[PDB]
């Protein structure tokens, strides 16, 4: 549950993204996949070298998904029922995968946003990570 | 843990260039802020009912500074992070009975304060090294409860 | 996040609990403080000893806050708000404890509605403490 | 871990009377509905579609019957769980990479079974006697990682 706060908190810090969202979406998805390789068993078919376009690609993914979910923060769960659909449904990730992810994502920003990241920012990005994390590993369909 | 030739390196190389008086401080500041159950256990510390309150908290900056010397001891003896930290972990889990999911939370906001601070020198491999570090060490400081 | 399953479910289940529920709320109390004596440091004064009026009394809150949650299980933010402070912003309780009282109300369901305690239902029930635990753990006023 | 001797009675006196053939499969079946995610692991049953499909797959009812029986031979061993499952705890740490949260969630659905079979005969003071031994035994898993 985000606060109007937290809400005001993550469409500012999104904002501040802006059109490094998918950039950052590769970063955090690298990060990952170098820190907690079991995650790779997720993606054997992908080319998760540092450069790999795939990758790459499937950031600009997480993030439009990311940048939906802020744009419709209230109403999430029927916002991402796809992508709910398919992670927790159909590739049954472990939950405690979506941590690792949103940390890596947090760590990501951490370290692009030395001006912008503060404590504040962070806690509302945590929480606002955790929620999406409990509607991808949610079945409600 | 275990970290290769290259990784003690970075790690090492990293750390010399951490300020002990400050993200010891930053890392216990934001874990309050960022996860606000933690603070039931500081309660002696003062105002921290808000964020400022919280980051510029004279007790949670000098208990900050204790953290961030744990971790320097971690640091000196990654082959023996359990003994290492023997002490804390009874402290931890036996006397305050910290549940060990925080000691993985405060590891990995240190990692995010880590990358705040380096920005693009806290490269994928560099925070994937410290992720190995703050593993054992959390993992350490939960021993008494394995 | 909830199916509609999931709400037929608990309400299935929660409805069979009836006149049950402060007796079972103060088992469930019960069982976590016996199983996990930790969870007895956010009941410092509290009498808990078994047969406890003070423990029976809270468990007849806590089972009726339950009742109130499954009623309003698509609002329970708004029901639950003033909960949410209580436990979030002035208890300031650690989440995993929502994980072993949670349990403690399974075991206890089981215990005693052998029947209704099918899988399927365990499971609705266990996703519905699961928000109720969300909500109640999250800052959002 | 430590069980009174009044507790290890108790657990023994319960566990005598367990269905050792179903037990096992009701818990793992439980596990695999309540816990979705955990059917990735155990894809090769087959058929987990829904709730009755799981509880009625054979390879989980069989599968179960080794789960239980590790339980019976921890709880013969309680004295020594993690030297136990030392080979449990490779096999599910170092090659599965099961997360340990998961260990924990089993064991907690067992006590559910047991909770559902034996109704108000499991009591609280029951109850927590196994929920010592189920903790323990999650943690003899996670060995490996520890
Ligand atoms: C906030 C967290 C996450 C977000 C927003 C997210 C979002 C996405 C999106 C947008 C897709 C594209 C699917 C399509 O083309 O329709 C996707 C696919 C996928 N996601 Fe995630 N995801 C998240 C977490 C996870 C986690 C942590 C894992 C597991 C480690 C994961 C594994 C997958 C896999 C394996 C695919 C399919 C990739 C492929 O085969 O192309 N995701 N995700
Ligand atoms: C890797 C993580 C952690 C490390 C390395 C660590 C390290 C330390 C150290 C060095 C001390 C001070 C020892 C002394 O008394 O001189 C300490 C004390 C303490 N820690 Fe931690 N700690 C960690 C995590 C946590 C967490 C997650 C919590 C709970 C949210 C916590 C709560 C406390 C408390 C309450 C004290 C005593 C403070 C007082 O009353 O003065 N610690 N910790
Ligand atoms: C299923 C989740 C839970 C529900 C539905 C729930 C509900 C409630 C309710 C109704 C009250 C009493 C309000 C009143 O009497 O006016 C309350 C108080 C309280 N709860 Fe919870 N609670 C939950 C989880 C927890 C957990 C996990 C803990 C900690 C182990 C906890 C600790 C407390 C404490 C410390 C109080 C105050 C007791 C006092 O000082 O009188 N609760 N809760
Ligand atoms: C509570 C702790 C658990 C116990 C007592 C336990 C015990 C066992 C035992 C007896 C085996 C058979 C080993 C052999 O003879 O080769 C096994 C295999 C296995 N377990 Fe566990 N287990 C536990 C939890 C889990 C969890 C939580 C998962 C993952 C969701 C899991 C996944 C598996 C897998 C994949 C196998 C092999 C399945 C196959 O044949 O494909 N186990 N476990």
């Amino acid at each position: 549950v985000l606060s109007p706060a937290d809400k005001t908190n993550v469409k500012a810090a999104w904002g501040k993204v802006g059109a490094h969202a998918g950039e950052y979406g590769a970063e955090a998805l690298e990060r990952m996949f170098l820190s907690f390789p079991t995650t790779k068993t997720y993606f054997p078919h992908f080319d998760l070298s540092h450069g790999s376009a795939q990758v790459k690609g499937h950031g600009k993914k997480v993030a439009d998904a990311l940048t939906n979910a802020v744009a419709h923060v209230d109403d999430m769960p029927n916002a991402l029922s796809a992508l709910s659909d398919l992670h927790a449904h159909k590739l049954r990730v472990d939950p405690v995968n979506f941590k690792l992810l949103s940390h890596c994502l947090l760590v990501t920003l951490a370290a692009h946003l030395p001006a912008e990241f503060t404590p504040a920012v962070h806690a509302s990005l945590d929480k606002f990570l955790a929620s999406v994390s409990t509607v991808l590993t949610s079945k409600y369909r | 843990v275990h970290l290769t030739p290259e990784e003690k390196s970075a790690v090492t190389a990293l750390w010399g260039k951490v300020n002990v008086d400050e993200v010891g401080g930053e890392a216990l500041g934001r874990l309050l802020v960022v996860y606000p159950w933690t603070q039931r256990f500081f309660e002696s510390f003062g105002d921290l009912s808000t964020p400022d309150a919280v980051m510029g908290n004279p007790k949670v900056k000098a208990h900050g500074k204790k953290v961030l010397g744990a971790f320097s001891d971690g640091l000196a003896h990654l082959d023996n992070l359990k003994g290492t930290f023997a002490t804390l972990s009874e402290l931890h889990c036996d006397k305050l009975h910290v549940d060990p999911e925080n000691f993985r939370l405060l590891g990995n906001v240190l990692v995010c304060v880590l990358a705040h601070h380096f920005g693009k020198e806290f490269t994928p491999p560099v925070q994937a090294a410290y992720q190995k570090v703050v593993a054992g060490v959390a993992n350490a400081l939960a021993h008494k409860y394995h």
